[PDB]
């Protein structure tokens, strides 16, 4: 026979392995493909699609509809935030149930831009505009306007395009981010502030809502296959 | 074996706060590094606090919670958790665990009664 | 009855008379009748996202108003 | 011609602006997300990108064995008042989770299925009798085929279906099939039911599961060890690893969010609370 | 120029047209039009039938009622449609049925109200059931409620009764009725009417499934969910309420394995 | 409450000529009884039994008596009373 | 949990022929709720009830001892016992009762 030598890796089972095999149906009829609508040919395909954030977690909204609702109202004008989230998408808690964050904990790695969009909500009656702030990491994480001001930044004006986009850049020292928690590669701070403050005319709802929608751009990507905490089986 | 050793129930004071003990036998017979530890709140699809050996702490919010014993650059085995003004969503079960080598994953589960 | 494709190298040795540089190619030989015995080429397609992003019947010009 | 190994766009270079153009804007009420890079927003430079999507191709995101059985089989003494152990598995990639949750971001899906068996074996008794080394027969009996009563009936002779005898000890065994759905694509969801109730018929003759249909009964794997009964007892485990090779997908969905709850979308109360506590203002 | 705008649509199917003055553009779902069987991926071979205009047209559903106490509405195509005029007939004449759809979703209110719609539609959306100790036992009639639809709840009640089960989807709002986050429903085609922006959703759906044509009285192709993701409110008043209607036309339906009326049983 | 009232300091053998034998009027009541009240079930107490506030002082008697004594007790509440029959024979 | 405190007064009572709360006791705060039981030589009839508390989570409850009053009740001993797993023990709680009567 043809001398060969076996090397190590030989029998095993790697379960990434990519090796042929017998087949036990041996010429069956397969049925042909027809053309469904909505073929994806790349999980990032998804992460490109805008899903919503649960940013309220508090105790008695948290896993209620209520947690998607973020509520502002007509009062004076603060400086102070409306929300603060981190920027670690697949693992801080806000994030990482989002269609985006769910694909990511498949991976170990993730790298590129993301990108914010916010919803106003409330009548048509009432005016607004709001500061939406990324922080790159590094200093003191903003609780002010006058620091998240000085990162990058949109200043929304609400009106009849209800809806505004802030895109975080990829800035980062290294070429992809972990994605767990990590000082080495956390990516920095997403807040809201009142830049004027609502307003609304007389009778109209003086509170209301909005909501937050994040998806990846098209530079993104993801790389390390793994298995997520998002599911168990105990026992 | 290594084994982590807490109180299987705390009280719990509302209004105040509490430490949680969690704490890691470790026979000084064998040898182990314990990388970092983690407490979690009962199924909250992941942390609500967690230091590490070099890294150092993280918060869910930083505001409410700290490590006691817990300290940088030293060799990890008091995972004990003191939480800020303990209120009635506060009360649970939370786990605690230690992530060691190379024994693997260590981790209790603490009953948090809030009373008042 | 030998497939040849291209590698995209990634870390590429100190090489350009046999590694690294000179495209470098690997093989492919099938060695069944059934195509669900064959490996994954992985040479993959990509396609716009406007399905799912854009699913409009009036065109987006994103310089413009979205409502006009 | 886009493969999934290409590199991605460049950023290319800009300044800035003050005009009618206007990115930033938008109305998520269309449907449509906002195809923006940062240099509709903020001032680049120019970069030349090097990355890819290689790794999240349909194919490469699938591209592994998941374990979704565990069939527990034994060879006893002759001398047992129990039978001989033989086990049956109506084969499905629900009874684990892991990846049920990926195939189920996707509504349909098509691919060739590659399973390899993993066969551990171990004595039970503290005894210190021993046993020679086993033979396993893992017989894929499809729907209708008749499926074996005892470890050592008729239906064991396979001549139609197909059987892979794994020697103990050995690599791992492994084979692949076809796409075998009688639809054009796997359903991974179906909102129906297989039987209409009729008005002039009894509800328990109409009546059917909720999203239950033949689209996903695949038949049963049944495994034997071939030996016959030796006087020291063992049990063997024969773990089945799934891999979706060559695979095609459709209708992208929200991943499960909380607990498996049977083999539909069910879910159980005491597991609908999936996010933690974070303050709105906490980083 | 002449004021054309994505806010102010016609649209004609059959002898019914739909005006708006209020839109948010209109959403094809994966960017796929309806349109008949084509022969390479035909299967029944029998001629079928094609009611075009008879079925092909607008049908309005019962209106419902949305108050600050709503947690959400659902539907199922085709079974909302399956007693609407000839498509109705069509449907139960035939083995076999497909069919796209045009969905509009109607909401109008004040400048002095707010709140928000998320308009979901959804390929196969299979509901959780209310039994703890059954699975996939919701019966076919409590699944398929007909043009009256379904609601979703914002609490798990499991069903107690093991003498004489409920049999029915106990649906909840913030797992969108299915096990999953609704915050990532936007997955799914969709709209959202925000009442200070649009008073209406619109969504054109292809068939989709894994065959090319199949039993509608069996199966349900798509979802329309609809839920509240920012509650209504209006003025200072505790109980503001205002109109939900749903108009659906079927688009490209075509049927086969024509033989006597199914008459299914639905009570 | 009002006046719980009784009368104690009677053995039956009382007889003529003895010593000075006074009897308490008990009365147990909330808050503390304002007024003390003696009299007979005939109208005016007998000479020979003289009040003396909450108690009334029985002097020997010459000849024998019956009286049924009542005891009238005012508190801040209402009035109550009780009764008792006491005689005083020769004997030994 | 929460370790709630406590209160009981006597409610003052004529001499009605009812049944009427005589002594209320009282925990404010509890988490849990706290458990209420009365005990003296005079046993009568417990109504007890519970509004949430203050904070989420917690429970106030109020315990009354109703009872068929009488003269010979009045100044006699009603012992409340609030019982809670945050305290060092049962702690006691006892009232002076009092009916007023002719
Ligand atoms: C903290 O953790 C404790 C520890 O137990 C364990 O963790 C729990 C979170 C949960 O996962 C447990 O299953 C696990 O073992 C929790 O306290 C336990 O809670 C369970 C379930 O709620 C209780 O079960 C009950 O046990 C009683 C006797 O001990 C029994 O009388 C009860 O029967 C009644 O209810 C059952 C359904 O549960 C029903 O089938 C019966 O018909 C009957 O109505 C019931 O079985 C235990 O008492 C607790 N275990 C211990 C060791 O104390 C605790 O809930 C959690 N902390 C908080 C704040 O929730
Ligand atoms: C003090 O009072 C007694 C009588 O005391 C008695 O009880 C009172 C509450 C009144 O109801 C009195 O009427 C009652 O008698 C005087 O002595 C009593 O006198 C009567 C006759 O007047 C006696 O009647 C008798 O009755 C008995 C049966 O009970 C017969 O056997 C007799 O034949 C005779 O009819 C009564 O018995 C007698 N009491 C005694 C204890 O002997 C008494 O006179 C008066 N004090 C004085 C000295 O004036
Ligand atoms: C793990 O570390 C924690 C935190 O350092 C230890 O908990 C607390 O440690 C302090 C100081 O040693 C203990 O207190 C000391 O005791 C008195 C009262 O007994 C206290 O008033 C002073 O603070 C004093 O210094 C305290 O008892 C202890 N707390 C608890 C709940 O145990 C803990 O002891 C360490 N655990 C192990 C297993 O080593
Ligand atoms: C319940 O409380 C009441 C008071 O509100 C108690 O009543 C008091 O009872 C005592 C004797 O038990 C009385 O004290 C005595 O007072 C006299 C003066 O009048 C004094 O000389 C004695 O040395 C003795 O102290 C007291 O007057 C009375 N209080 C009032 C205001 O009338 C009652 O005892 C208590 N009962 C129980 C069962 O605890
Ligand atoms: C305990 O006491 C409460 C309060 O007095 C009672 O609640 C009353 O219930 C009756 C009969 O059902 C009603 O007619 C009254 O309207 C209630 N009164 C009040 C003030 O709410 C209750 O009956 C008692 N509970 C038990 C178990 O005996
Ligand atoms: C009636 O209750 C009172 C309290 O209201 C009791 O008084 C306590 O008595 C003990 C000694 O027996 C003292 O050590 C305490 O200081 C007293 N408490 C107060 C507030 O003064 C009394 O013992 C009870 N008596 C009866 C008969 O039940
Ligand atoms: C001797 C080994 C024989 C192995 C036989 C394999 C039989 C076909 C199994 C089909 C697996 C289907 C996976 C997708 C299921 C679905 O539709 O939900
Ligand atoms: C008792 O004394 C009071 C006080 O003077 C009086 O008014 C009342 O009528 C008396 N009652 C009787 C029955 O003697």
């Amino acid at each position: 026979g043809l001398p060969v030598m076996n090397t190590p890796g030989s029998n095993q089972y790697l379960t990434a392995d990519n090796f042929q095999s017998p087949c036990a149906l041996p010429e069956f009829d397969v049925t042909p493909p027809i053309d469904i609508p909505g073929e994806v040919k790349n999980m990032m395909e998804l992460a490109e699609i805008d899903t919503m954030i649960p940013f309220d977690l508090s105790a008695t909204k948290k896993n209620t509809m209520e947690m998607y609702r973020v509520r502002l109202s007509d009062k004076p004008h603060t400086d102070d935030p409306i929300l603060c989230l981190s920027l670690s998408p697949a693992s801080d808690p806000r994030l990482s149930h989002t269609m985006l964050g769910e694909i990511l904990n498949y991976y170990t790695h993730w790298a590129g831009s993301l990108k914010f969009t916010f919803l106003f909500c409330g009548s048509m009656m009432a005016t607004g505009k709001l500061l939406v702030s990324y922080a790159p990491p590094g200093a003191d994480p903003p609780k002010k306007r006058k620091e998240a001001m000085l990162g990058t930044h949109v200043i929304w004006d609400i009106g009849l395009q209800s809806s505004c986009t802030m895109v975080v850049p990829w800035i980062s020292n290294t070429t992809y981010r972990q994605t767990i928690d990590d000082s080495f590669t956390e990516g920095g701070y997403i807040s809201v502030f009142y830049q004027t403050r609502i307003v609304v005319p007389l009778s109209t709802p003086r509170e209301m809502d909005i909501l937050g929608f994040v998806s990846a751009c098209n530079d993104f990507s993801v790389r390390l296959l793994r298995d997520t905490t998002h599911i168990e089986q105990k026992a | 074996d290594v084994v982590v050793q807490a109180p299987t129930q705390v009280p719990g004071f509302l209004g105040d706060s509490v430490t949680l003990p969690c704490y890691l036998q470790v026979p000084n017979m064998e040898v182990t590094h314990v990388s970092q530890l983690t407490w979690a709140r009962h199924g909250e699809s992941g942390s609500m606090a967690v230091f590490h050996q070099t890294q150092g702490p993280s918060y869910s919010e930083s505001k409410r919670l700290e490590f006691v014993a817990a300290r940088l650059g030293a060799e990890l085995r008091n995972a004990s958790l003191r939480m800020f003004g303990l209120r009635v969503e506060d009360e649970g079960n939370y786990t605690c665990l230690f992530v060691t080598f190379p024994q693997g994953s260590r981790s209790v589960d603490i009953w948090l009664r809030v009373l008042a | 009855g030998a497939q040849v494709s291209s590698q995209k190298v990634g870390a590429h040795e100190n090489s350009n008379r046999a590694y690294g540089g000179s495209t470098i190619n690997y093989t492919t030989i099938n060695y069944y009748r059934d195509s669900a015995s064959n490996a994954a080429s992985k040479q993959d397609f990509s396609q716009d996202p406007s399905k799912f992003t854009e699913p409009i019947k009036d065109v987006l010009i994103k310089t413009a108003p979205m409502l006009n | 011609a886009a493969t999934s190994r290409d590199a991605l766009p460049n950023t290319e270079a800009s300044g800035p602006t003050h005009s009618k153009e206007i990115p930033a804007l938008t109305a998520v009420e269309t449907g449509a997300t906002n195809p923006l890079v940062p240099s509709d927003t903020v001032q680049t430079r120019h970069v030349v990108q090097h990355r890819s999507r290689s790794e999240s191709s349909i194919e490469s995101f699938f591209a592994r064995g998941a374990c979704v059985t565990i069939m527990t089989v034994d060879n006893p003494a002759s001398t047992t008042n129990k039978d001989k152990l033989f086990a049956v598995w109506k084969i499905t990639y629900k009874d684990t989770v892991q990846l049920r949750r990926k195939l189920e971001f996707f509504t349909y899906s098509r691919f060739d299925m590659e399973l390899t068996f993993v066969v551990t074996a171990n004595f039970t008794e503290t005894n210190n009798g021993h046993a020679l080394n086993q033979v396993y027969q893992i017989m894929y009996v499809p729907p209708g085929a008749p499926v074996p009563e005892k470890w050592d009936d008729y239906t064991w002779q396979t001549s139609s279906n197909p059987s892979i005898f794994y020697t103990y000890g050995t690599a791992p065994a492994r084979i692949s099939v076809p796409y075998v759905g009688i639809s054009n694509a796997y359903s991974h969801f179906y909102d129906g039911f297989s039987k209409v109730p009729l008005k002039d018929q009894s509800a328990a003759l109409g009546d059917s599961l909720y999203g239950a249909a033949s689209l996903n009964d695949f038949g049963i794997l049944a495994v034997r060890v071939v030996n016959d009964h030796n006087p020291t007892k063992v049990t063997s485990k024969i773990r089945v690893y799934l891999k979706p090779k060559h695979i095609r997908v459709w209708c992208p969905r929200p991943p499960r969010a909380v607990a498996y709850y049977g083999p539909g979308v069910d879910y159980k109360d005491g597991t609908l609370t999936p996010l933690s506590t974070k303050d709105l203002t906490t980083y | 120029a002449c004021g054309y705008s994505d806010r102010v649509l016609q649209l004609t199917l059959g002898n019914s047209t739909i005006t708006t003055q209020e839109a948010a553009n209109s959403v094809v779902a994966y960017g796929r039009w309806p349109e008949y069987l084509r022969d390479s991926e035909a299967n029944p071979v029998d001629q079928p039938t094609e009611p075009d205009v008879a079925a092909c047209r607008f049908y309005t559903l019962d209106t419902v009622s949305w108050t600050k106490e709503s947690r959400g509405w659902w539907w199922k195509l085709p079974d909302a449609l399956r007693d609407m005029g000839l498509f109705g007939q069509n449907m139960y004449y035939h083995y076999l049925g497909r069919s796209g759809y045009t969905v509009h979703v109607q909401c109008n209110a004040s400048k002095f109200h707010q709140g928000a719609l998320g308009v979901f539609a959804v390929p196969e959306m299979c509901l959780a059931g209310d039994s703890n100790t059954t699975t996939m036992h919701t019966s076919y009639q409590n699944a398929n409620p007909g043009e009256k639809g379904g609601t979703f709840t914002g609490t798990f009640t499991p069903d107690n009764n093991q003498t004489s089960p409920a049999r029915r989807f106990c649906p909840v709002d913030y797992l969108l009725g299915n096990g999953t986050l609704l915050g990532n429903a936007f997955v799914f085609p969709h709209q959202i009417i925000n009442l200070r922006t649009n008073n209406c959703a619109t969504l054109v759906l292809p068939y989709v499934n894994s065959l090319s044509i199949d039993s509608m009285v069996k199966h349900n192709n798509w979802g329309i969910a609809i839920l509240p993701l920012a509650p209504l409110n209006f003025a200072s008043e505790s109980s503001p309420e205002i109109p939900i209607t749903l108009t659906i036309a079927p688009m490209c339906c075509e049927f086969n394995g024509l033989r006597n009326i199914t008459l299914p049983r639905l009570q | 409450y009002p006046p719980e009232v009784s009368i104690s300091g009677y053995d039956n053998n009382w007889y003529l000529g003895q010593n000075e034998a006074t009897l308490t009027c008990d009365a147990r009541s909330n808050p503390e009884p304002t007024g003390y009240n003696w009299s007979t079930t005939m109208g005016p107490l007998p000479p020979f039994a003289v009040a003396q506030g909450a108690q009334l002082l029985i002097r020997p008697v010459d000849k024998p008596i019956n009286t049924t004594l009542i005891c009238n007790v005012t508190n801040a509440l209402g009035a109550r009373q009780a009764e008792l029959t006491v005689q005083v024979k020769e004997g030994p | 949990l929460a370790k709630p405190q406590n209160t009981a007064e006597v409610q003052k009572v004529q001499l009605t022929g009812e049944p009427v709360p005589m002594a209320r006791c009282v925990s404010t705060g509890g988490r849990p709720p706290a458990q209420i039981t009365w005990h003296s030589d005079l046993g009568g009839m417990p109504n007890t009830s519970q509004v949430p508390g203050f904070l989420s989570g917690t429970v106030t409850v109020t315990s009354l001892w109703i009872l068929v009053p009488s003269s010979q009740v009045d100044g006699k001993n009603v012992t409340c016992k609030v019982e809670h797993e945050s305290f060092e023990k049962p702690q006691l709680l006892t009232v002076n009762l009092t009916v007023y009567y002719p």
